[PDB]
RNA sequence: GGCGACACACGUGCUACAAUGCCCACUACAAAGCGAUGCCACCCGGCAACGGGGAGCUAAUCGCAAAAAGGUGGGCCCAGUUCGGAUUGGGGUCUGCAACCCGACCCCAUGAAGCCGGAAUCGCUAGUAAUCGCGGAUCAGCCAUGCCGCGGUGAAUACG
RNA sequence: CGCCUCCUAAAAGGUAACGGAGGCGCCCAAAGGUCCCCUCAGGCGGGACGGAAAUCCGCCGGAGAGCGCAAGGGUAGAAGG
């Protein structure tokens, strides 16, 4: 994974709504294309809606969603089995 | 009779907790052990090797009493099954041998149960008895890895004469009996 | 052998270094 | 009891690697253990062993507070 | 077992199962196919169905070729039987002298 | 159950048969050894009881092993897999999960062929 | 986002199933190439990947660089193992704006199938086959076990 | 087509029809004699592998189990183990 010298990568367009939203008090419908963006603590109780190529996939965060990247839980493949 | 660490601890401490604990009036009143019934569902040993004499040795060791044989009542077709079939062991322990078996399952055998959380409040016969079942019979300190073929465990009754799963919880727990909730 | 990444065959097949084959 | 038919009683020291000597009756009078109640973690308190960890994560992560605000 | 494949061109499950009752008349002749490989394929002037097989005995490549993509598939089948038919006899012709 | 939950091979020198425990590795099996001061050649066979409980001791406090180990993986793969992420549903549906392909292959993961 | 999908099927390859072997430690012997936001000596931090220092070299000068099999010693003792290294968990490194889909590498743990392969089928006539490693193009990095080269060791057999 | 059980059979016995239903043509060396001991099925709760049902423990449970085999009678204060 990412150098941890090197820092936690947040596209800056997705985080900065996040605080704004914080400040205000939260929570409006965020639609983000940031796939790469790690969820951060400041993000979770939210609901980002994360695009999979396709479709917006609105996604709650939660406290065990924290270390991890936001294209992780919006899957860029249909697949319902075989035959 | 013996003196026995754990029976001492009945009398000595378990009693005077027990009387505190609910106020009995009469001194017979208080839970006392009445026996401890081990069994060895076996019926691997069915047809095959039906020499469990291998098991019934295992059984004397551990308890210093030799277990009875159990038979089918009826014949079975799926457990592949024949009336008057010898399919277990039982040995039915009381006073001495009774504790001093318990004294070693919670010193040495419980503790020596692999991946060993406690054992399980909910066991509770309803009517103040209470029983656990063995995976192995290599838990106790009598068995060595050397001088056993194969894996039988065991069910084992623990008679109360307390009329209730709260006085029975109580004096078990007070023997040492180690429950995970 | 070669398959092996903890060995230092592994190392030497892969063309990389570490512990089990240092420089 | 039948005679002849039964394994001996006889006084025994249970030996446990922690040093306890349990002193009881056996039919063999001299045994050894890696174990026993008085060291067992989960009779030992809580001795929680290796892993007295408490998960350590999720927001255990920060590494550190410094993106920007 | 058996592969199809359709060059430059689509076909359904159906037509693929087609193919194989097809190639199935070979069985007649009680040996083995090895790896059967239909490929059909259209032309200008019609389809083209082509196909190589392997058998303990030899080798079968034939090309069938018309307007109807079904009679293209049957005309390959004639000429893979009328192979199949000399490998497994071509050897009985010179058993004497 | 010699050391430690697991009756580890007798006859083998003390560093192969500590590989016989879940959790520990030859990596592992050179570390206990040291700093118990246990020459790492000799069988178990061979071993001091001292030798045993001192090996024992340690390696049971240091590192998790058999079944605690065992509980954390799968309760990591069960969060994994509760939480939704990719990552979890490759373990959900059995399929590989480190970007692997699938089309051919990834039988490990898959296990042996199913007919149509 | 996909070209990386995955009930399946085929082609080419890699690594293997072990003792003519595997592992550790020490010690030899190449060729052809490549290299100024490049190749990196040597030093120090780290088990390591790597990081921070820092000399040399427009390179028959300096660097990649150690070749590997081999040699010498020690361990393994025929077991699904000190064979095999897939799968997965966890922790890190580096490139890159960014490694979720979808990178390579290191370390801890995990340690699968596989006990030499049905019908069938490929290569090779001598420095060949087999086996061993080294380089380069592409190239930020790399999914290279590919490709084009390079040398090391070095057979069997051809009645017809 | 002989034999056994129940019903028809009208509360003693007996009672017919090509009336309604089932069995027998064996078996057991103990499944016989006697002495001693023991008590079921089933329901609920509890117990490794163990399951609707194997063996174990507790509570309730007069007989609904058992009694080689049809049916009926009888039967644990045993004819049952
Ligand atoms: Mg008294
Ligand atoms: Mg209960
Ligand atoms: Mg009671
Ligand atoms: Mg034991
Ligand atoms: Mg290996
Ligand atoms: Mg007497
Ligand atoms: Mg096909
Ligand atoms: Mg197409
Ligand atoms: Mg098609
Ligand atoms: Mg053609
Ligand atoms: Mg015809
Ligand atoms: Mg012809
Ligand atoms: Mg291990
Ligand atoms: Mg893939
Ligand atoms: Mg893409
Ligand atoms: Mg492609
Ligand atoms: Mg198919
Ligand atoms: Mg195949
Ligand atoms: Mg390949
Ligand atoms: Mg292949
Ligand atoms: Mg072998
Ligand atoms: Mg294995
Ligand atoms: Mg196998
Ligand atoms: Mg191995
Ligand atoms: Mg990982
Ligand atoms: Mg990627
Ligand atoms: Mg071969
Ligand atoms: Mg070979
Ligand atoms: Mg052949
Ligand atoms: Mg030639
Ligand atoms: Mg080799
Ligand atoms: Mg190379
Ligand atoms: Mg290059
Ligand atoms: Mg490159
Ligand atoms: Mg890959
Ligand atoms: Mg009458
Ligand atoms: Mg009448
Ligand atoms: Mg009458
Ligand atoms: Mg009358
Ligand atoms: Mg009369
Ligand atoms: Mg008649
Ligand atoms: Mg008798
Ligand atoms: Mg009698
Ligand atoms: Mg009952
Ligand atoms: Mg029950
Ligand atoms: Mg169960
Ligand atoms: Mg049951
Ligand atoms: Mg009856
Ligand atoms: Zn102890």
């Amino acid at each position: 994974p990412r150098s941890l010298k090197k820092g936690v990568f947040v596209d800056d367009h997705l985080l900065e709504k996040v605080l704004e939203l914080n400040a205000k008090g939260e929570k409006r419908l965020i639609k983000t294309w940031s796939r790469r963006s790690t969820i951060v603590p400041e993000m979770v109780g939210h609901t980002i809606a994360v695009y999979n190529g396709k479709q917006h996939v609105p996604v709650y965060i939660t406290e065990n969603m924290v270390g991890h990247k936001l294209g992780e839980f919006a899957p860029t493949r249909t697949y319902r089995g075989h035959g | 009779p013996l003196d026995v660490a754990l029976k001492r601890k009945y009398y000595e401490e378990v009693r005077p907790e027990l009387i505190r604990r609910f106020g009995y009036q009469n001194v017979w009143e208080v839970p006392r052990l009445e026996k401890v019934v081990i069994n060895q569902g076996l019926g691997e040993a069915k047809e095959d090797a039906r020499i469990l004499e291998k098991a019934a040795q295992e059984l004397a060791l551990i308890t210093g009493q030799k277990p009875a044989v159990t038979r089918a009542k009826k014949s079975i077709s799926n457990f592949k099954l024949r009336k008057g079939m010898p399919i277990g062991l039982r040995v039915t322990l009381r006073r001495d041998r009774m504790w001093i078996f318990l004294e070693k399952l919670l010193n040495v055998a419980l503790p020596r149960i692999r991946d060993f959380r406690g054992l399980n409040p909910n066991s509770f016969d309803g009517r103040g008895n209470y029983n656990l079942g063995l995976r192995e019979q290599l838990i106790f300190p009598e068995i060595t890895y050397d001088m056993v073929d194969a894996l039988r465990g065991m069910d084992i009754a623990v008679v109360t004469t307390a009329e209730t799963d709260e006085e029975a919880r109580a004096l078990l727990e007070l023997l040492g009996f180690p429950f995970r909730k | 052998g070669k398959g092996d990444r903890r060995t230092r065959r592994g190392k030497i097949w892969r063309g990389t270094y570490g512990k089990y084959r240092p420089r | 009891m039948k005679e002849g038919i039964h394994p001996k009683l006889v006084p025994a020291r249970i030996i446990c690697g922690c040093g306890n000597v349990i002193e009881t009756y056996s039919t063999k009078p001299e045994i050894y253990v890696e174990v026993c109640s008085k060291c067992h973690p989960f009779y030992t308190g809580q001795q929680r062993f290796v892993d007295t960890e408490g998960r350590v994560e999720r927001f255990q992560r920060r590494y550190g507070d410094s993106y920007r605000k | 077992t058996m592969n199809i494949t359709s060059k430059q061109m689509e076909i359904t499950p159906a037509i693929r199962q087609h193919v194989a009752d097809r190639l199935a008349k070979l069985e007649k002749w009680q040996t083995h196919l090895i790896n059967p490989h239909i490929i059909l394929s259209k032309e200008p002037q019609g389809f083209v169905a082509d196909a190589t097989i392997n058998t303990p005995n030899g080798v079968l490549v034939a090309s069938g070729k018309h307007e109807d993509m079904y009679t293209a598939i049957n005309e390959l089948i004639n000429k893979l039987e009328r192979q199949l038919n000399k490998l497994q006899h071509k050897g009985e012709a010179r058993r004497a002298a | 159950a010699r050391i430690a939950g697991v009756e580890i091979p007798r006859n083998k020198r003390v560093d192969v048969a500590l590989t016989y425990i879940y959790g520990i590795g030859k990596a592992r099996a050179k570390e206990a050894l040291e700093k118990t001061g246990i020459n790492p050649a000799t069988r178990v066979k061979d071993l001091t009881e001292a030798e045993v409980v001192r090996l024992r001791e340690y390696v049971e406090n240091t590192w998790k092993l058999e079944g605690e180990l065992r509980a954390e993986v799968a309760a990591n793969i069960k969060r994994l897999m509760d939480i939704g992420c990719y990552r979890g549903l490759r373990h959900r549906r059995g399929l590989p999960v480190r970007g692997q392909r699938t089309r051919t292959n990834a039988r490990t993961r898959k296990g042996p062929r199913k007919t149509v």
